[PDB]
């Protein structure tokens, strides 16, 4: 629950807003997770990546073993026909070409394959990137590890590859209210500390930028300087400070 | 080829000239004394346009980069690609299956259909400089991506595979050096290769941490995803049965 | 260029589409924010976004509040420097013309390769197979033809390696646009010298 | 054409390595470019804070 709470944190929300929500995002957790059991046993060609591999490898073997077929411009294919039919003079002639004809198909399988091999190589550099950094740990670059913010994820074997499991962090049913950068009281220009200010049409209030959730604009949550002169956009409201009427 | 009349003049000695790579591109007729340029008429690849098998069997054909004054034949349409043939082009756009070339695409309604493609759902955001939306509810989501690590550690032997045990072709073979050393060589190297993939991008932990079988993670069900002793988890066995190795 | 056999496909995306990708990603960064990336797209007054992002980058935002003209100002005068900088220097586009023109560089040898006997006694096909006899003429055919093949292997070879080397830059092209367009990095000279 | 057909696969193997290439490029430009789910249009006025 506290690493869920920690991460909900570094994402940049304040970690309340797991507690109060932990069996609403548990729910929603599960119902994604046989969600995407469902997908996969039902929907396949979603794992075209390793499909790819192994039909492209298994066809430049079959067409290198296939290659064997072909007479090369030669008398025959089979070698021990030739080499039973013809004198040896015009024998070593035909084995020549039959050589050079399969070495060279041969060299340019390997150069395919090498390659071939190279994409793969960087194919699981990024592989290893990817685990070191959102598997042990919270990654915070957009679009890396997931689609939306970064939660957490869970490896998955496969075949010959590996199948990550993003959990991520998706806002939705946007409201819109009006804003401004600052409030101005006694002269003096309020910015907040962290989120931003909102107002509902009639009153302000402070929140945090990734949900809505409105507290007073108290003096302890906005930082104050400059004046209320030159920041183009200030609206007058009031600063509440719990300091000044508690001694009273 | 087919013969047009050539701007180019030649000098009075010359009879035929050619281009680059030695093609004949300009000649001489001899009965006329005229000048005629030789140029390949229309050629190139055909490829076929179809909505699977198990859909449906009418298929549409594309020739790659000709016009449609040269040569099934229902509907014809002139793209930059080429000619279309057997689809009919419609205005309205939606996100493509089938691409084309130049953005055009391709079956909907029991027809092939050819339209240029949609970029996506057209809509605006509203701006103004004191209105900011926030976001008041949330989803947590999970998404898979699939990457490969590794393929099949092969390994071919020229000795065995150009000759198969005949050993006067094998006699002849040693003239050529050592192309097999190299061959066996690479093959080797990208087989170490593979190992070292595995090796890296899994054994990031020098542990091997197993969970308490208590299973209270906050009210969070696991048991669709760690392993279970019955069986290798559920889910890589639902993988491990989609390949066709 | 192209004269037999040889062609090129014109590509998906035309050049029109593109255009319209990259305006709709501008205008999208440009009114909401980040959040049109991750989620549904949540408009900002731009100044706000600027702020944030100077508080992103371990500013307190009361210095941009106090001092918008003169980034307005600072801004303006670095796009109006750059688009001239591009425009009168030559060779500023170079890292796209060089893949141009080696890619124009392979094309045009291979046809070259053409004019080439291999040891054959001539190099059109239809003359050597215009002034000899089967049993002669097939010799003099092999030969040329495994010339061609040979010079024809070798440039599908060099065509894979650039390939492979252009979908790694490219790879790193959707990188560096997912965290440094979508987002803000802060990978130090990752995107552009100094902070981002 | 018919001495070249003896020459096993190699025709079609090498068409297929370049139809290979060409199908990539196409993947490669959508990739980085299609980032976007949606089209999104600027507002007809501009005055972003300056
Ligand atoms: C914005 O939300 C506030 C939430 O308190 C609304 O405040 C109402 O009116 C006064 C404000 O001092 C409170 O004492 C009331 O209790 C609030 N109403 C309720 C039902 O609790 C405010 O009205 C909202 N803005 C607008 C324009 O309606
Ligand atoms: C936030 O979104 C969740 C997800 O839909 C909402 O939870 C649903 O609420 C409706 C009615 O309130 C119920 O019928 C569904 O069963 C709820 N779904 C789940 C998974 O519990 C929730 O109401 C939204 N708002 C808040 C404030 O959480
Ligand atoms: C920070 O450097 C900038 C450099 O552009 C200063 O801005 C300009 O300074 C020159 C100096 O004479 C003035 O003529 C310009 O009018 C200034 N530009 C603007 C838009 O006002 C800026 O003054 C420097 N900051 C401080 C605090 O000195
Ligand atoms: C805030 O109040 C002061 C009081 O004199 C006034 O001068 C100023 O115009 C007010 N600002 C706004 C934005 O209403
Ligand atoms: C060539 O032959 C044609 C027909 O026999 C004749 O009309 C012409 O005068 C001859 N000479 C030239 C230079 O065309
Ligand atoms: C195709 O033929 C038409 C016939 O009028 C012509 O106008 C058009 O230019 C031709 N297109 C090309 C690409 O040659
Ligand atoms: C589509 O465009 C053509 C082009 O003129 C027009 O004739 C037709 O009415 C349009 N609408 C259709 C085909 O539904
Ligand atoms: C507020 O949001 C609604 C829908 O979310 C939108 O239609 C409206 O235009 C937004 N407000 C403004 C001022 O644009
Ligand atoms: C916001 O834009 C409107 C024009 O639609 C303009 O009249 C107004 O002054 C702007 N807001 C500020 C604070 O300048
Ligand atoms: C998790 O889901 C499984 C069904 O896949 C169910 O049997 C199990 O009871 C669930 N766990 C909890 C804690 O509800």
């Amino acid at each position: 629950a506290m690493q869920m709470a920690y991460r909900f944190n570094g994402i940049g929300v304040t970690q309340n807003v797991l507690y109060e929500n932990q069996k609403l995002i548990a729910n929603q957790f599960n119902s994604a997770i046989g969600k995407i059991q469902d997908s996969l046993s039902s929907t396949a060609s979603a794992l075209g990546k390793l499909q790819d591999v192994v039909n492209q490898n298994a066809q430049a073997l079959n067409t290198l073993v296939k290659q064997l077929s072909s007479n090369f411009g030669a008398i025959s294919s089979v070698l021990n026909d030739i080499l039973s039919r013809l004198d040896p003079p015009e024998a070593e002639v035909q084995i020549d070409r039959l050589i050079t004809g399969r070495l060279q198909s041969l060299q340019t399988y390997v150069t395919q394959q090498l390659i071939r091999a190279a994409e793969i190589r960087a194919s699981a550099n990024l592989a290893a990137t990817k685990m070191s950094e959102c598997v042990l740990g919270q990654s915070k670059r957009v679009d890396f590890c997931g689609k939306g913010y970064h939660l957490m994820s869970f490896p998955q074997s496969a075949p010959h590859g590996v199948v990550f499991l993003h959990v991520t962090y998706v806002p939705a049913q946007e409201k819109n209210f009006t804003t401004a950068p600052a409030i101005c009281h006694d002269g003096k220009a309020h910015f907040p500390r962290e989120g931003v200010f909102v107002s509902n049409g009639t009153h302000w209030f402070v929140t945090q930028r990734n949900f809505y959730e409105p507290q007073i604009i108290t003096t302890d949550n906005t930082f104050v300087s400059g004046n209320c002169d030159v920041v183009i956009g200030i609206v007058n409201n009031t600063v509440y400070d719990p300091l000044q009427p508690e001694l009273d | 080829g087919v013969l047009t009349e050539s701007n180019k003049k030649f000098l009075p000695f010359q009879q035929f000239g050619r281009d680059i790579a030695d093609t004949t591109d300009a000649v001489r007729d001899p009965q006329t004394l005229e000048i005629l340029d030789i140029t390949p008429c229309s050629f190139g690849g055909v490829s076929v346009i179809t909505p699977g098998t198990n859909t449906s069997n009418q298929v549409a054909v594309l020739y790659q980069d000709v016009n449609c004054t040269e040569v099934t034949g229902s509907n014809v349409f002139q793209t930059r690609a080429g000619c279309l043939i057997g689809a009919e082009h419609v205005n309205n756009s939606y996100e493509c299956d089938i691409p084309i070339g130049a953005g055009i695409c391709a079956v909907a309604s029991q027809s092939i259909i050819a339209y240029t493609m949609s970029l996506g759902a057209e809509n605006s955001v509203a701006y103004s400089n004191n209105s900011i939306a926030i976001p008041t509810n949330f989803t947590i989501s999970v998404t898979t991506e699939i990457l490969p690590v590794s393929m099949t550690k092969t390994s071919v032997d020229c000795t065995m595979y150009i000759c198969g045990d005949s050993t006067e072709c094998s006699n002849l073979l040693l003239q050529y050096g050592s192309f097999c050393t190299q061959l066996n060589r690479a093959l080797t190297g990208i087989a170490v290769e593979q190992d070292k993939n595995t090796q890296e991008v899994f054994a990031q932990v020098k542990q091997i941490y197993k969970t308490p079988p208590i299973k209270d993670f906050g009210g969070f069900n696991f048991s669709q995803i760690l392993p279970d002793p019955s069986k290798r988890s559920f889910i890589e066995d639902l993988l491990f049965n989609k390949v066709t190795l | 260029q192209k004269f037999n056999g040889l062609t090129v496909l014109p590509p998906l995306l035309t050049d029109e589409m593109i255009a319209q990708y990259t305006s709709a990603l501008l205008a999208g960064t440009i009114t909401s924010g980040w959040t049109f990336g991750a989620g549904a797209a949540l408009q900002i007054p731009f100044a706000m976004q600027m702020a944030y992002r100077f508080n992103g980058i371990g500013v307190t935002q009361n210095v941009l509040y106090e001092n918008q003209k003169l980034i307005a100002n600072q801004f303006n005068s670095a796009i109006g420097k750059i688009q001239d900088s591009l425009s009168s220097t030559a060779s500023a586009l170079g890292k796209l013309q060089d893949v141009v023109n080696q890619n124009a560089q392979a094309l045009n040898t291979l046809v070259k390769q053409l004019s080439s006997n291999f040891g054959a006694i001539s190099s059109v096909l239809n003359d050597i197979l215009s002034r000899l006899d089967p049993p002669e003429a097939e010799v003099q055919i092999d030969r040329l033809i495994t010339g061609r093949l040979q010079s024809l292997q070798t440039y599908v070879t060099q065509q894979l390696i650039r390939a492979a080397e252009i979908r790694a830059s490219a790879n790193l092209a959707a990188t560096k646009m997912s965290e440094c367009v979508l987002g803000q990095s802060k990978r130090v000279d990752f995107c552009g010298k100094g902070y981002h």
